[PDB]
């Protein structure tokens, strides 16, 4: 706990104003009819702001 | 994803407005100057990079 | 020696409303001040041993 102090830490945080991969996932009824969505495998380098 | 039922006629093109969107960013070894409040909560941060 | 926070000092009553999840409690000069009661939810700030 720290009350009104300034502390510097060296950990793994999400950098500000970067590029985040919005991935839209939901049932997608196709023109043919086959239902699909956005689905691959996302790597976990060392952290995820889900 | 809910195969459940599709109700043809309203969702023929899949979706129009949008159901949900999940964001996946990547954490990076960064120096963060954290400002703690008198209650002990962080109000703002600063990344040197 | 509370939960491993070994140290000498005068344990007094404190107005340090800790955010509901912390325990250690340090300072800017990195001194291990307030410590929360491991058993109860009371916060006793430590002081030098006169």
């Amino acid at each position: 706990f720290r009350s009104s102090v300034l502390h510097s830490t060296q950990d793994l945080f999400l950098p500000f104003f970067s590029n985040v991969t919005w991935f839209h996932a939901i049932h997608v009824s196709g023109t043919n009819g086959t239902k699909r969505f956005d689905n691959p495998v996302l790597p976990f380098n060392d952290g995820v702001y889900f | 994803l809910h195969r459940s039922y599709l109700t043809p006629g309203d969702s023929s093109s899949g979706w129009t407005a949008g159901a949900a969107a999940y964001y996946v960013g990547y954490l990076q070894p960064r120096t963060f100057l954290l400002k703690y409040n008198e209650n002990g909560t962080i109000t703002d941060a600063v990344d040197c990079a | 020696n509370f939960n491993g926070l070994t140290g000498t000092g005068v344990l007094t009553e404190s107005n340090k409303k800790f955010l509901p999840f912390q325990q250690f409690g340090r300072d800017i000069a990195d001194t291990t001040d307030a410590v929360r009661d491991p058993q109860t939810l009371e916060i006793l700030d430590i002081t030098p041993c006169s």
